[PDB]
DNA sequence: TGGTCGGCGCCCGAACAGGGACTG
DNA sequence: CAGTCCCTGTTCGGGCGCCG
């Protein structure tokens, strides 16, 4: 029914009044059910009629539920919400089946008319005023107001979760050895008791709840393995996600692509190797989520490959705190990666991906660490632990990069897993001039307001060159220039520069960039067996400098 | 019940802290929870709900193989919002007498602020939330009734009382300087460790039978120089070998408007082979030893203006090689130095970087009565991921992250 | 016909920000 | 100094998925 728990105090944003919008028309169907609900709600006390004295009103409606003769009465409190104070959302994320430890007994209860069991503070009620239209379009609609957490109000969620804990508090406190994963009104009760003794504790809990205004009707999973919880299927020794169907269609619109990626992203927690880069990339041109978009080959494929993975059935295991937590990552190409966290080989708890391209000039070791990060954070969130890693990168390639990178980078305890593709720096830079090597003095520039500009070089053995760039810029030149000094040189070269924009990009050993020019500068760098790049201050007349600028300054 | 909970207000038109709690470890939450449990059973904290829209992150950290967890709250975002309450109305006079102290000793006393009922109308700001492993339960919240450790006002409102608690031992040992920052209390003297340490042991017996309770640890930041910006010492110079000392001294010039260029710039006016050897003339060869003198002669343009915030820059060199650039103005380095890994087991990049933020900050306080605004050389996600692991200062400097190539490390290297 | 709320994930664009390079 | 450029990071919001 309705609970004696202490009502939570609620104020309105300084100097604001309640909502006063009218009830935009509703079908003769919805009305039939709203008045069917309200009668029950009013009779029960969850709401009360109100007269002229109440100067507020908000529009309401209803929805149907999955396989339910049941409707969901909602209220369009969009207006009130703005005018309502703001709260501190107490829900910090979501539980993951792969974090549950194996239990001897599991139960799942679901509180009934959840929100409608928790009272709304006496003084705020005035605003929750709404009106139920008449279908014969005559009688002035009936007006009521809430006396319990209304569905669709900005605050009810936080209040319900809050009260719920407060309600469970004593039970929890007196039955410390019993786990109770609560998410809104859904309760998963775990125990290491025998059927008998656990089923008794599951009863005491239920009663306590009822006694505290909370009903646990038979929607209560018992010898229900597989239990339905949080969108999974919880079996005695494995769990899996529920049927996750993708849409098979002819022509794709944008929101279609949104839905696809959405679900696929969701399946990537258990189905290993789902990838979406190409399918998503297909959504850069901001447009109507009704605008039909043409699929690219590189996407048509990854769609079908994915669509395939989703066919073999898969599942995941539960957590064993007495064992180590392992996570291994593999390179899926073009920035993408896939990983799985297991404890016993082949029996992984979870899987996941990483495809964020942080930066414009980075390599695969930068990304590989970007991932080890995500996987720690995440792994802490679920297990409150940090994994031991298995990585496709030489125990050396690493001691190379970090011991040579200007930034402090780190990786937790880890070991090498020779399971190519392997990760490696596609080339190095001599950090000491190369004897007998045409030393090139390179530079270039371009005019601010005009179109073009240019860049070129000169040698120490007598050689001169320059190229007329177009629409370039102060930077697009230094690079465009160091580009020639590569092809126009051989296995061993020594380029010199006064720009930092280019020495910086290149010193990071980047092997992937957004700009086509950069990529060419790398490609070449891989072919050479020795390259050195030193820097010297621009416009300070240094031996070899001025000549180059001149050839270009024009 | 005549207590005296001083009222406090936030700067003009400034809402309170509304920052999200970040992931912790089983070990940290089990502690953070065993703590709050106690803290509440003594009304220092009170469970609170969703209706309170303010929040601050919190966690714990171990200390000195004492295996004693200690809560900690990142009040940074509050201290920035808690009005000049601690600045324009209740400042702290620079006790520069510390810089010189032969042997200083840091001691955390804040474990006492918990005896000073905090203004109720303000408590509502001290809101913080503990989370759950794998998210089994919603966030359990709380509030402060007494004074929150690691808060700006917290040490202020209390110093009035502190001072008086000190007159006995503080008037009987005027030689010693006593400073208070945040939760910590610094005691600078000149006696040798043999007796100087035995004296701090007395400050204790004074403070414990007066309420307070506090469970090498010493310092002498002055008894360690700013390491100068050194140059090479060769007897054969290559083309780049020179072009380096040049470009280096080129920028190392802004820190000394007087530093010679041409004599060493003349040595090359054409496209020369980097490998090529080209020793110097006696003038430029005299410059190397001249411009070389200006690098033992402390810079000139430094004035500690308390009116602005101490920024800081840091560099990662090689094998535990980190460098300091504490300055308030560009090139106007008020103080620099370095930090290397000790003859103990080798740690990693971040573990050090952090220690090399605490040390630089500890000094910063003793030398200026405040903390910097570190420009960091690490990637946010990386920093924000492990930092809390290797920390132990009961305070937290503000900071930002910057990715900038070196060769500009040549100068401190 | 459609229309509500809170949490978290992903991805994209937009809006900032801050440096270094020039120019007035 | 401004007044701009480039360039690169970061934050915020929106759309979708999943949960109640
Ligand atoms: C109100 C709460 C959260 N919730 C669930 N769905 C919604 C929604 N569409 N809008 C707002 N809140 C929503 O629903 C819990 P729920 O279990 O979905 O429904 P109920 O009211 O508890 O009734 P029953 O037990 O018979 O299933
Ligand atoms: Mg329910
Ligand atoms: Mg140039």
């Amino acid at each position: 029914p309705i609970s004696p728990i202490e009502t939570v105090p609620v104020k309105l944003k300084p100097g604001m009044d309640g909502p006063k919008v009218k009830q935009w028309p509703l079908t003769e169907e919805k009305i039939k059910a709203l008045v069917e609900i309200c009668t029950e709600m009013e009779k029960e006390g969850k709401i009360s009629k109100i007269g002229p004295e109440n100067p507020y009103n908000t529009p309401v409606f209803a929805i149907k539920r999955k396989d339910s003769t049941k409707w969901r009465k909602l209220v369009d409190f969009r207006e009130l919400n703005k005018r309502t104070q703001d709260f501190w959302e107490v829900q910090l994320g979501i539980p993951h089946p792969a974090g549950l430890k194996k239990k001897k007994s599991v139960t799942v209860l679901d509180v009934g008319d959840a929100y409608f069991s928790v009272p709304l503070d006496e003084d705020f009620r005035k605003y929750t005023a709404f009106t139920i239209p008449s279908i014969n379009n005559e009688t002035p609609g009936i007006r009521y107001q809430y006396n319990v957490l209304p569905q669709g109000w900005k605050g009810s969620p936080a209040i319900f979760q809050s009260s719920m804990t407060k309600i469970l508090e004593p039970f929890k406190k007196q039955n410390p050895d019993i786990v109770i994963y609560q998410y809104m009104d859904d309760l998963y009760v775990g125990s290491d008791l025998e059927i008998g003794q656990h089923r008794t504790k599951i009863e005491e809990l239920r009663q306590h709840l009822l006694r505290w205004g909370l009903t646990t009707p038979d929607k209560k999973h018992q010898k229900e393995p597989p239990f339905l919880w949080m969108g999974y299927e919880l079996h005695p020794d494995k769990w899996t996600v529920q049927p996750i169907v993708l849409p098979e269609k002819d022509s794709w619109t944008v929101n279609d692509i949104c839905k696809l990626v959405g679900k696929l992203n969701w399946a990537s927690q258990i189905y290993p190797g789902i990838k979406v880069r190409q399918l998503s990339k297909l959504l850069r041109g901001t447009k109507a989520l009704t605008e039909v978009i043409p699929l690219t080959e590189e996407a048509e494929l990854e769609l079908a490959e994915n669509r395939e993975i989703l066919k073999e059935p898969v599942h995941g295991v539960y957590y064993d705190p007495s064992k180590d937590l392992i996570a291994e990552i593999q390179k899926q190409g073009q920035g993408q990666w896939t990983y799985q966290i297991y404890q016993e080989p082949f029996k992984n708890l979870k899987t996941g991906k990483y495809a964020r391209m942080r930066g414009a000039h980075t390599n695969d070791v930068k990304q590989l660490t970007e991932a080890v990060q995500k996987i720690t954070t995440e792994s802490i969130v679920i297990w409150g632990k940090t994994p031991k890693f298995k990585l496709p990168i030489q125990k050396e390639t690493w001691e190379t990069w970090w011991t040579e990178y200007w930034q402090a980078t780190w990786i937790p305890e880890w070991e090498f897993v020779n399971t190519p593709p392997l990760v490696k720096l596609w080339y190095q830079l001599e950090k000491e001039p190369i004897v007998g090597a045409e030393t090139f003095y390179v530079d270039g520039a371009a005019n601010r307001e005009t179109k073009l500009g240019k860049a070129g070089y000169v040698t120490n053995k007598g050689r001169q060159k320059v190229v007329p760039l177009t629409n370039t810029t102060n930077q697009k030149t230094e690079l465009q220039a160091i580009y020639l000094a590569l092809q126009d040189s051989g296995l061993e070269v020594n380029i010199v520069t006064d720009s930092q924009y280019a020495l910086g990009i290149i010193q990071a050993q980047p092997d992937k960039s957004e700009s086509e020019l950069v990529n060419q500068i790398i490609e070449q760098l891989i072919k050479k067996e020795k390259v050195y790049l030193a820097w010297v201050p621009a416009h300070k007349g240094i031996g070899g400098n001025e000549q180059v600028d001149k050839l270009v300054s024009a | 019940s005549p207590i005296e909970t001083v009222p406090v207000k936030l700067k003009p038109g400034m809402d309170g802290p509304k920052v999200k709690q970040w992931p912790l470890t089983e070990e940290k939450i089990k502690a953070l929870v065993e703590i709050c449990t106690e803290m509440e059973k003594e009304g220092k904290i009170s469970k609170i709900g969703p209706e309170n829209p303010y929040n601050t992150p919190v966690f714990a950290i171990k200390k000195k193989d004492s295996t004693k967890w200690r809560k900690l709250v990142d009040f940074r975002e509050l201290n920035k919002r808690t009005q000049d309450f601690w600045e324009v109305q209740l400042g702290i006079p620079h006790p520069a007498g510390l810089k010189k102290k032969k042997s200083v000793t840091v001691l955390d006393v804040g474990d006492a602020y918990f005896s000073v009922p905090l203004d109720e109308d303000f408590r509502k700001y001290t809101a913080f939330t503990i989370p759950s492993i794998n998210n089994e339960t919603p966030g359990i919240r709380y509030q402060y009734n007494v004074l929150p450790q690691g808060w700006k006002g917290s040490p202020a409102i209390f110093q009035s009382s502190m001072t008086k608690i000190l007159e006995p031992f503080k008037k009987q040992n005027p030689d010693i300087v006593i400073y208070q920052y945040m939760d910590d209390l610094y005691v600078g003297s000149d006696l040798e460790i043999g007796q100087h340490r035995t004296k701090i042991e007395e400050l204790r017996q004074h403070l414990l039978r007066w309420g307070l309770t506090t469970p090498g640890y010493e310092l002498h930041p002055d008894k360690w120089t700013v390491q100068p910006i050194v140059l090479p010492e060769k007897d054969s110079w290559t083309v780049n070998d020179i072009q380096k000392l040049v470009g280096k001294l080129n920028w190392a010039s802004q820190i000394y408007p007087g530093i010679k260029v041409r004599q060493l710039s003349k040595l090359l006016r054409g496209t020369k082979a980097l490998t090529e050897v080209i020793p110097l003339t006696e003038e430029a060869e005299l410059e190397l030893a001249e411009n070389r003198e200006i690098l033992k002669e402390p810079v000139h343009g430094v004035y500690y203006d308390p009116s602005k915030d101490l920024i800081a820059e840091i560099q990662k060199q090689g094998q535990g090689q980190w460098t300091y650039q504490i300055y308030q103005e560009p090139f106007k380095n008020l103080k620099t130095g370095k930090y290397a890994r000790m003859r103990g087991a080798h740690t990693n990049d971040v573990k050090q970087l952090t220690e090399a933020v605490q040390k630089i900050t500890t000094e910063s306080i003793v030398i200026w009565g405040k903390t910097p605004k570190f420009k960091l050389p690490i990637q946010k996600e990386t920093w924000e991921t492990w930092w809390t692991e290797y920390w132990q200062a009961t305070w937290i400097p503000e900071w930002e992250f910057v990715n900038t190539p070196p060769l500009v490390k040549l100068w401190y290297q």
